[PDB]
């Protein structure tokens, strides 16, 4: 675990592990931990960015989400867990099915699976379709991966701050009492 | 041996009494740890209790008699003339939480391997000085002043003076423990501290519940109070 | 000498160990009275018919039906097809295949010493292969299908119920779906 | 050793799933004595059930208690309904035969089979003795096999009559 | 004898084989491997079942709905005892189907525990090597692979812990069921059981 | 211990009474085990009964005079003024079942071969020390104190003082097994102990009946 990335200057310069799950973890168990950390990181960053954009007066998409049923982007209120509740169940299934296909892909396509060697959190299909990070030095890439992990840890605390606000009003300061 | 050192420390604390371990807690193997680690823990607990009791005694005199900072802050919700048990009860819930949390951060820094190693010391249960709060030389962001001796008044003090000061710390901490709980006991079992009879008012409320009553939920921040 | 399937009887000499699906199982020594190649031809014909019968019965009972066909369960499917009229049509390819592949092959098996083994029509359009393990799989699947068809018919006729062919459905195959509260009572 | 003894016949031949005599062949004689004992008791029990089905003795079981032979059911209820003095006499007779008449074990606490005897040769001088070796072996094998089938059957009847009250299960 | 080498002897019985009836001395080594495999199987089933009963009695249920019409709390609102009935038929059918698959695979692995195999070490990747069947290589035991960080001595200590905890759980699960059936049988069990 | 050792122990406990086994329990082989182990079991029984009876004497005096713990709800629930035998019957059965199981865990700890041989002693039937109780050194989890001397006193006691103390333990146990039973017999049979007439409150129940509701027939749960 000492070799793995994540130890920035913000927790000494060392691994953060009160309970010591890394001590139990073997090399492949640490690979699982990093893969799960990264997936939670990425999903949380997407979730918190979407919640902020939707609920911070951002421009909702134009047109009707569902012409047949009449549901519109504007009709979906700019409120957490209300827009999702009012989204058509078919659209919810679309999102979940695309995510499930992508995750079975990221499990079956990577050849040296994060569990058996490999690199945790590498998904070649989705990353950089325009190749934006295809000519960066290896150091720079390591620094950017460290930035990814650090941003995502904050994002996954933030998305739970949003969630616990709706389910427990006035939980988070500096956040509306409703959602 | 750790027990030999503790025995000598007891003689220094009081040579007429000397080492008085009626329960054998030094000999007991707490957590299965050896006698050295157990004595380190027990000594650290003694100085921690004594330190906190001395601060608590001075704070009892400050709060009960009336000693408040001016301006916006937790002191503006405590009713005037409130008892020392009532001041903690009357400060805001977030004030209680942040006091206890700041104390928690200090305790965490106190037992952290990071700060103790940056200061070239070890944990008190693993061959270290029992009661040593480390300098904030590993707090990511630099902190201006350290907890112990913040202005560095003791940067050149003799080891003999420091040892005598620790002997004094233990004794005064024990005595302050007794006095502070004298105050607490006089308010719930009257006529138990004879001198304090009529001085300490009765307090109906659990001392050992920190958050009961939870206290007001006021918002004392004024400029930028977007969280209200 | 002692049979593998029956460890208290001597195996017959005709079974040996070359034939696919051979488990030394012949307590009545029927291979002596009946030729082994004829018996294998009969076994494979029955196995194939029972496999087709099981899959067709299960599909028709579950709901798959040809257009214009009567929408009935497999139990009444025979009577419904006979009543509607189109069921000698299926006999016609059966009659063709039998008359022009079984009778000549049967006569070749009985009389001609140089002939293909029982059930070997050389029918492999896809060339999947007639390996020993493949023939063993054929024999095992076929025998299981024979017993399965026997049970399926005898249970569908008895209960007149859906696909499980049991009185209480899947609960009979799976006792702990019934209550379990008497099991927990005795415990 | 043990693989060729009276009982190593039938479809299974020698049958030791949990390796009892394989681990302790010295205990095979004790096990044979116990098997013969249980088998014989079960033959008696199965015949008693089957014959109590249709034939019952005449007269009163206990005239003081006014309990008649025909009044009793056929099963465990009959043994329940026998008076306490009858049960005590039954135990006394069984104990007399067990300890004195037909001694299955010689002595100490962990009883060994008698020295100059077969595993279960408990009868005295006045008993049918077969002198043909083939017939003796065949009929001893018949004894132990019928005993085994009898104990399986008798457990079946006991469980059926416990569940329902009749040894005959419905069907 | 194979009995002297196996784990399971603990400090509680004086570090001696706890066999009052002597069946371990009586039966052969093959039956002893059967008995150890069955012991560990019952113990692991019971370590699952005891905590399951605790969760049910606490009425701690997942947030959601088992079927489309019944809630996890609706099933659990009658205590653990009357729960398997309230589970929909399809759900328990699928549970028992996967349990059947696991049992058949573990028994179908060639180095059988009786016939030359480690008792209780059911293969960690069932459904692998089966002709005409593909499943993910999700390791049955420890898919996160916590075992890689433990030496053989630590594995022996944890196997001893496994056997002892299994025995305690086999007692505890029947304790819970008996506490429900007979109300006063096991004290320290409240009315939820 | 041998019967010669028992004779020496008796002659040291009371020189005049001396060895006074008139029923020959010291000679009857218990469970077929040797006399040296029957002596161990009998001596452990004597010590254990004396221990429990001394504690019971003090506890009976404490319960009859209702010196109860101040900060518990079970004691408050039990009515005041009851006879000491009834102060046991008026308790939740779940507390009785935990007192008893505490003694069970302790007497499983005591007789354990591994703990005894780790600390150095053996079982009382295996030539060990009768009336010994091993500390909780080999316990699964840590615990603060042992049972015998949870504090330190008598960690530096001479073998002479220990021998004197064991003799006094046996003698005081023999006396307390009679004093406590004098209390019980005067409670449940008035005028049985002539000197306690009008001192011990009377009682109707069975002191050999721990739980109110019969556990063997119909218990109670919490
Ligand atoms: C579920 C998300 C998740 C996961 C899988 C991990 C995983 C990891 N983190 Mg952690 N981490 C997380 C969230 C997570 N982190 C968050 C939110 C923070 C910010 C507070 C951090 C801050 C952090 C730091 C500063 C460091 C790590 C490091 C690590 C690694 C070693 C420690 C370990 O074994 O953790 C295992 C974690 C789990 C098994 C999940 C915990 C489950 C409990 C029950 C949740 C309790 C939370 C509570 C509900 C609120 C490992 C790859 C170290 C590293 O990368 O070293 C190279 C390191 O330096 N993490
Ligand atoms: C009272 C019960 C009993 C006893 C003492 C025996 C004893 C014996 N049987 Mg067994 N046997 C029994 C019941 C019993 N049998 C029953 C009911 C059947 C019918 C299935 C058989 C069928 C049978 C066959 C076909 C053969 C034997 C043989 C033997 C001998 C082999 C050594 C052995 O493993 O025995 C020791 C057995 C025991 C101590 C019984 C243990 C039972 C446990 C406690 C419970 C088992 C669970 C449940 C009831 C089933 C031995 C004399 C073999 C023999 O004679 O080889 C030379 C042999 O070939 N037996
Ligand atoms: C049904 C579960 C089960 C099974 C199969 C086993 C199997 C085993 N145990 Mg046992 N054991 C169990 C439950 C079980 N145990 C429980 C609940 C406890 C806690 C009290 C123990 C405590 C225990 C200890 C402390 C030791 C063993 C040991 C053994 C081994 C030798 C004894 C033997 O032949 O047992 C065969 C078992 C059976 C035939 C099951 C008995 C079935 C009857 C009908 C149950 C009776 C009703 C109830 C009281 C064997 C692997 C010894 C060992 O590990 O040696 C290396 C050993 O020292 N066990
Ligand atoms: C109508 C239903 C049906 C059908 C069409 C088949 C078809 C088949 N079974 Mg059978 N089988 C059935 C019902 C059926 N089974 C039932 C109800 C059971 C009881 C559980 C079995 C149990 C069974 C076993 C145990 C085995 C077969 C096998 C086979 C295959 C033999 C040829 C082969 O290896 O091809 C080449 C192989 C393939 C194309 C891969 C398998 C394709 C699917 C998943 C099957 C074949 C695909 C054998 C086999 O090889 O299966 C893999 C085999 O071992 N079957
Ligand atoms: C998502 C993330 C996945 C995480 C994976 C982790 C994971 O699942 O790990 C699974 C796992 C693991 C692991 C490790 O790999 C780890 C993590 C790391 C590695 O170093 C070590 C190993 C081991 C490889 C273990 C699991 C063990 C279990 C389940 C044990 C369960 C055990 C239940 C019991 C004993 C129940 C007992 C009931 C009792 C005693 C009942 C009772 C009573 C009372 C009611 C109390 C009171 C009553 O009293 C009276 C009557 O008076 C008496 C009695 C007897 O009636
Ligand atoms: C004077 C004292 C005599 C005592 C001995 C005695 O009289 O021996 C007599 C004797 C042999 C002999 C000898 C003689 C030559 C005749 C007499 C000589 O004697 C002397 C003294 O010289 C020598 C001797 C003893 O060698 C033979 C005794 C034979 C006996 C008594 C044999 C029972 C088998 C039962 C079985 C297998 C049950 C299966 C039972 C089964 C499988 C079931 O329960 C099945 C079932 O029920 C279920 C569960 C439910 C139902 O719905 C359905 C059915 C019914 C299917
Ligand atoms: C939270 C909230 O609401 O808070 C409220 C309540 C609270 C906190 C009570 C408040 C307050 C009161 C506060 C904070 C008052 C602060 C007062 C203050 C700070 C008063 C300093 C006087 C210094 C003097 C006269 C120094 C002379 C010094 C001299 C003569 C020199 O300069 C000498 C010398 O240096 C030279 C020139 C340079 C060298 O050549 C030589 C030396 C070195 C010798 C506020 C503001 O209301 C806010
Ligand atoms: C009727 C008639 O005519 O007569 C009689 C009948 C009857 C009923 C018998 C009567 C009575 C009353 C009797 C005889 C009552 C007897 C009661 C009895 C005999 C009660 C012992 C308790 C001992 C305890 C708790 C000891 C703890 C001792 C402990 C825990 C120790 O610390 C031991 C110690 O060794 C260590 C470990 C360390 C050393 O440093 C030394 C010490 C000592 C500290 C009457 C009423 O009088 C009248
Ligand atoms: C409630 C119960 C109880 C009572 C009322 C009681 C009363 C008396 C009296 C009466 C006036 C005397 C004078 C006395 C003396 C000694 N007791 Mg004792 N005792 C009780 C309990 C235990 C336990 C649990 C242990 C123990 C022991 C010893 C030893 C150590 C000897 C040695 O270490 O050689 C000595 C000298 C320990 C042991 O080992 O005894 C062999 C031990 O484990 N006692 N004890
Ligand atoms: C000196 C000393 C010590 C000490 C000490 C003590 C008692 C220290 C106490 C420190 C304490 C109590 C420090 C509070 C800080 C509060 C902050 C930063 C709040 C920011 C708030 C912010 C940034 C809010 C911003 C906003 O609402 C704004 C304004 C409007 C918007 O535009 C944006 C938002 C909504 C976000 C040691 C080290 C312990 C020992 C040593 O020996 C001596
Ligand atoms: C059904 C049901 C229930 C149930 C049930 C249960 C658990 C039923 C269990 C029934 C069970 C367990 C029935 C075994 C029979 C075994 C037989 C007949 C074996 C004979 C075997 C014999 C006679 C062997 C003879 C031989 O040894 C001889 C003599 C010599 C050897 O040479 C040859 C062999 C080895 C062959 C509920 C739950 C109560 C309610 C529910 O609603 C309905």
């Amino acid at each position: 675990v000492s070799d793995m990335e994540g130890t920035g200057p913000e927790t000494g310069g060392k691994v953060f592990d009160p309970m010591g799950l890394s001590k139990i973890a073997s090399a492949e168990t640490l690979a699982w931990y990093r893969a799960a950390e990264l997936k939670h990181s990425r999903v949380a960053m997407a979730a918190v960015t979407g919640w902020a954009w939707v609920s911070s007066g951002g421009p909702l998409f134009p047109g009707y989400l569902s012409v047949e049923q009449g549901v519109t982007f504007e009709s979906l209120g700019r409120d957490g867990y209300a827009a999702w509740a009012a989204v058509p169940e078919a659209g919810k299934f679309q999102i979940l099915g695309v995510i499930g296909i992508l995750e079975i892909l990221s499990e079956s396509a990577v050849k040296p699976h994060y569990m058996a060697g490999g690199t945790p959190g590498k998904v070649p299909l989705l990353w950089d379709p325009l190749g934006f990070t295809a000519k960066l030095s290896p150091e720079t890439l390591a620094r950017k991966r460290l930035a990814e992990l650090k941003n995502g840890r904050l994002a996954m605390i933030g998305v739970m701050s949003l969630v616990s606000a709706h389910f427990i009003p006035n939980s988070v300061p500096l956040l509306p009492g409703s959602v | 041996s750790a027990k030999a050192d503790l025995e000598a420390f007891a003689k220094e604390c009081n040579p007429v009494v000397g080492y008085w371990d009626p329960l054998g807690l030094a000999d007991l193997p707490l957590w299965g740890q050896d006698q050295d680690a157990v004595i380190g823990w027990l000594r650290h607990s003694e100085i921690k209790h004594g330190r906190i009791a001395m601060a608590g005694f001075v704070g009892y005199i400050a709060h009960a008699n009336g000693f408040r900072f001016g301006g916006i802050g937790p002191q503006n919700v405590v009713p005037e003339g409130a008892s020392a048990p009532e001041v903690w009860d009357s400060i805001p819930f977030l004030a209680k939480l942040q006091i206890i949390g700041a104390i928690g951060v200090l305790e965490h820094i106190s037992e952290d391997k990071n700060f103790l190693a940056a200061d070239g010391m070890k944990h008190y249960m693993r061959g270290g000085k029992p009661g040593y709060f480390p300098t904030f030389s590993a707090n990511v962001h630099p902190m201006p002043l350290n907890l112990f001796d913040p202005f560095k008044w003791s940067k050149n003090a003799s080891p003999e003076k420091k040892a005598k000061g620790l002997v004094t710390e233990t004794n005064n901490g024990r005595l302050a423990m007794l006095g502070l709980f004298g105050f607490l006991s006089e308010s719930k079992i009257p006529g138990s501290v004879p001198a304090l009879s009529g001085i300490i008012p009765s307090y109906d409320g659990d001392y050992m519940q920190p958050f009961l009553p939870t206290g007001p939920d006021t918002s004392l921040w004024t400029i930028g109070n977007l969280w209200a | 000498a002692k049979s593998k399937a029956i460890p208290f009887l001597d195996a017959p000499p005709a079974l040996d160990g070359t034939m696919a699906g051979d488990k030394g199982f012949d307590p009545l020594l029927l291979s002596n009275v009946v030729p082994i190649q004829w018996a294998r031809e009969a076994e494979l014909k029955h196995a194939r018919i029972c496999m087709l019968a099981v899959v067709g019965w299960v599909t028709v009972d579950l709901g798959f039906t040809v257009p214009y066909a009567p929408q009935v369960s497999s139990l009444a499917a025979h009577d419904a097809a006979v009543d509607k009229g189109v069921f000698l049509g299926l006999l016609i390819p059966i009659a063709l295949v039998e008359v022009l592949a079984g009778i000549p092959k049967c006569f070749q098996i009985m009389n001609e010493p140089d002939a293909s083994p029982g059930g070997d029509y050389k029918f492999d359009p896809l060339g999947i292969g007639a390996s020993a393990e493949m023939q063993e799989k054929e024999i095992s699947n076929g025998r299981l299908a024979m017993l399965a068809f026997s049970g399926i018919v005898t249970q569908a006729a008895l209960t007149q119920g859906p696909f499980p062919y049991t009185y209480n459905g899947v609960e009979d195959l799976v006792p702990p779906m019934q209550s379990v509260q008497g099991a927990l009572s005795i415990l | 050793g043990v693989e060729t003894e009276l009982g190593a016949t039938g479809p299974l031949g020698y049958w030791d799933p949990f390796g009892f005599s394989v681990r302790n062949p010295e205990r095979f004689n004790r096990y044979r004595a116990v098997e013969l004992k249980h088998g014989r008791i079960a033959m008696a029990a199965t015949t008693g059930y089957m014959v109590q089905s249709f034939l019952r003795w005449p007269g009163y079981l206990s005239t003081s208690a006014n309990i008649k032979f025909a009044d009793l059911p056929n099963g465990i209820a009959a043994f329940k309904a026998i008076p306490p003095a009858g049960l005590f006499q039954i135990l006394l007779f069984i104990g007399a035969m067990e300890a004195f008449t037909w001694r299955y074990y010689e002595g100490p606490w962990p009883g060994k089979v008698p020295e100059g005897k077969a595993p279960g040769d408990v009868a005295g001088d006045l008993w049918v003795r077969y002198t043909d070796p083939e017939e003796k072996a065949f009929k001893l094998n018949a004894e132990i096999n019928n005993g085994r089938a009898a104990m399986m059957g008798s457990l079946g009847m006991l469980m059926h009559d416990h569940i329902l009250g009749t040894w005959v299960p419905p069907g | 004898a194979l009995v002297d080498s196996m784990e399971g002897v603990g400090e509680e019985t004086g570090g001696q084989i706890w066999d009052p009836l002597g069946i371990s001395e009586a039966v052969s080594d093959e039956a002893v491997m059967w008995f150890r495999a069955s012991e560990l199987k019952h113990g692991r089933v019971a370590m699952l079942a005891s905590v399951g009963y605790l969760v049910g009695a606490a009425k701690i249920s997942f947030p959601g709905e088992l079927a489309k019409g019944v809630t996890f709390a609706s099933v659990a609102a009658n205590g653990p005892y009357q729960a398997w009935d309230a589970v929909p038929q399809a759900g328990k059918l699928q549970i028992l189907s996967i349990i059947l698959a696991l049992e058949w695979a573990t028994e179908a692995k060639k180095p059988h525990y009786m016939r030359g195999g480690v008792p209780g070490k059911i293969e960690q990747l069932p459904f692998d090597g089966i002709q005409g069947l593909w499943a993910p290589k999700i390791k049955f035991w420890d898919p996160l692979n916590f075992t890689g960080a433990l030496s053989a001595e630590q594995k022996a200590r944890k196997r001893k812990a496994e056997l002892k905890n299994g025995r305690l759980a086999m007692i505890g699960i029947i304790s819970f069921i008996t506490g429900h059936n007979l109300p006063g049988s096991v004290p320290a069990l409240d009315s939820s059981f | 211990e041998t019967k010669a050792d028992l004779e020496a122990l008796a002659k040291d406990l009371n020189p005049a009474v001396g060895f006074w086994d008139p029923l020959a329990l010291s000679d009857y082989s218990f469970w077929g085990t040797s006399q040296e182990a029957t002596i161990g079991f009998l001596r452990e029984a004597e010590i254990k009964h004396g221990r429990i009876a001394m504690a019971g004497f003090v506890g009976y005096i404490v319960h009859s005079n209702d010196i109860r713990w101040t900060f518990d709800k079970v004691a408050a629930s039990v009515p005041t003024g009851l006879p000491a035998p009834a102060v046991w019957d008026a308790i939740p059965d779940i507390a009785k079942w935990q007192i008893i199981l505490f003694v069970g865990v302790m007497e499983s700890w005591r007789e354990n071969k591994v703990v005894l041989e780790a600390e150095g002693q053996k079982h009382y039937m295996s030539g060990g020390k009768p009336g010994y109780f091993p500390s909780f050194d080999l316990l699964p989890h840590p615990v603060p104190f042992p049972l015998f001397d949870p504090f330190g006193i008598s960690k530096r006691a001479t073998e002479e003082k220990k021998a004197k103390g064991r003799l006094a333990e046996i003698n005081n146990g023999r006396l307390a097994m009679i004093g406590l039973f004098g209390f019980l017999s005067e409670a449940t049979v008035p005028g049985s102990v002539p000197f306690l007439k009008g001192v011990v409150p009377a009682y109707t129940g069975e002191v050999m009946a721990p739980f109110t509701q019969n556990i063997f027939t119909a218990p109670t749960a919490l």
